[PDB]
């Protein structure tokens, strides 16, 4: 019955700064029954602020809460990195609702990714299938591309790429790519080779190996 | 105050889904427990409550399909969910909620927050069977390097359904480890990588061993990953 809408949607500020955070309401919420959660990558929500106001136990001080009626807010005074997490508002004035969630995302200095190649393994070999996994670590921003040379030969459509969210403690990416041949098709190449464009590269670096050398 | 789940997880299009939860706390009497449901990258869900006199208070659009239920004896609670649908695909937290207070003019629920949570049970609605996954390792290159910092990881390839969780060594070692969101491969079934940076000097004095759990079924793997020499 009662709809929270939270703003702004996607927030991205750098460390230090103070951040703001709304949330509106269809209808005027009693007394002040209004709670704010944290939630962080692969994680349960924790409970930040209830009563609008009240700092949950363990909760740092740079949290705080004020509003009534319409309009409630959540502010951080002095933002750090494992503050990265997304925001969610709740009313318990009725039957409990949620707000639909505002990111609060981390800008910070440009950061080159350190790549590391590996072979598969003996084990998996015998399985008739080869994956070769490409490690981008500890980069940002996002925007990164990577190619995957067998022998010279530039491979597209059987490969696919995973990110991590940003770091909690350097709001850093972290990257892996999966190239997949059949064991068959892999013992007939040489050379496998991984290449990696970023910002925070000059020029593009390439991590390479020799099967069975 | 510990809150354990354990559920189905895997679930046919139209089944019932039945999930559990197992308060440790102590204090079981005191609290309304609730459940709440978040489907992948989205928003959070209330679903309903209750209090060890079983009083319950359900979610209105998910009426006529919410059962919960509480055994005292045992400190648990249950939800029930039918007719399930691709649509509910999410992850289940286990939640303590308001006191359930009764006032001799009103019967209300007070202080309605939820604290502290589950780790939550990601359920999945599909017609296909469940598969264990297979542990690769990711050797470490044993050159000499130019740089302190050595890689090097676990492969979880072939799995259904989501999650896999992976540790490192037992848990000892949680700096610098990253665990790559899994990717749906072609085949329809499940791959991650987990990955973990150490000093190069280390790699020969230092056993390095990922723990791979897969509770839909069943499997727990320790692999041991060691330079190929």
């Amino acid at each position: 019955e009662i709809v929270l809408t939270q703003s702004p949607g996607t927030l991205s500020l750098s460390a230090g700064e103070r951040a703001t955070l709304s949330c509106r309401a269809s209808q005027s919420v009693s007394a002040r029954n209004l709670a704010w959660y944290q939630q962080k990558p692969g994680q349960a929500p924790r409970l930040l602020l209830y009563g609008v106001s009240i700092r949950n136990t363990g909760v740092p001080d740079r949290f705080s809460g004020s509003g009534s009626g319409t309009d409630f807010t959540l502010t951080i005074s002095r933002l750090e990195p494992e503050d990265f997490a997304v925001y969610y508002c709740q009313q318990y004035g009725d039957s409990p609702t949620f707000g639909q969630g505002t990111k609060v995302e981390i800008k910070r200095t440009v950061a080159a990714p350190s790549v590391f190649i590996f072979p598969p393994s003996d084990e998996q070999l015998k399985s008739g299938t080869a994956s070769v996994v490409c490690l981008l670590n500890n980069f940002y921003p996002r925007e990164a591309k990577v190619q995957w040379k067998v022998d010279n030969a530039l491979q597209s459509g059987n490969s696919q790429e995973s990110v991590t969210e940003q770091d909690s403690k350097d709001s850093t990416y972290s990257l892996s790519s999966t190239l997949t041949l059949s064991k068959a098709d892999y013992e007939k190449h040489k050379v496998y080779a991984c290449e990696v464009t970023h910002q925070g590269l000059s020029s593009p670096v390439t991590k390479s190996f020799n099967r069975g050398e | 105050v510990q809150l354990q789940q354990w559920g189905a997880g895997l679930l046919k299009p139209s089944e019932t889904l039945s999930l559990t939860c197992a308060v440790y706390g102590e204090s079981f009497s005191a609290f309304s427990w609730s459940w709440i449901r978040q489907p992948p990258g989205k928003g959070l869900e209330w679903i309903g409550e209750i209090d060890h006199t079983g009083s319950a208070n359900y979610n209105p659009s998910l009426k006529s399909r919410i059962s919960m239920s509480v055994d005292t004896s045992m400190n648990q609670f249950s939800l029930e969910l039918l007719s399930m649908t691709v649509a509910d695909t999410a992850v289940y937290y286990c939640a303590r909620g308001g006191r359930k207070v009764y006032h001799a003019y009103w019967s209300g629920y007070v202080n309605n927050c939820f604290d502290p949570w589950g780790q939550g049970t990601l359920v999945t609605v599909s017609s296909a069977s469940t598969k264990g996954p297979s542990v690769f390792p990711l050797a470490p290159s044993s050159k000499s390097t130019s740089g302190g910092t050595a890689a090097l990881g676990c492969l979880v390839k072939d799995y259904f359904p989501e999650p896999v969780t992976v540790s490192w060594n037992s848990g000892a070692l949680t700096s610098g480890v990253h665990t790559f969101p899994a990717v749906l491969q072609s085949s329809g079934l499940y791959s991650l990588s987990s990955v973990v940076t150490v000093p190069s000097s280390s790699l020969g004095t230092q056993t390095y061993i990922c723990n791979v759990n897969h509770k839909p079924s069943n499997t727990k793997v320790d692999k041991r990953v060691e330079p190929k020499s």
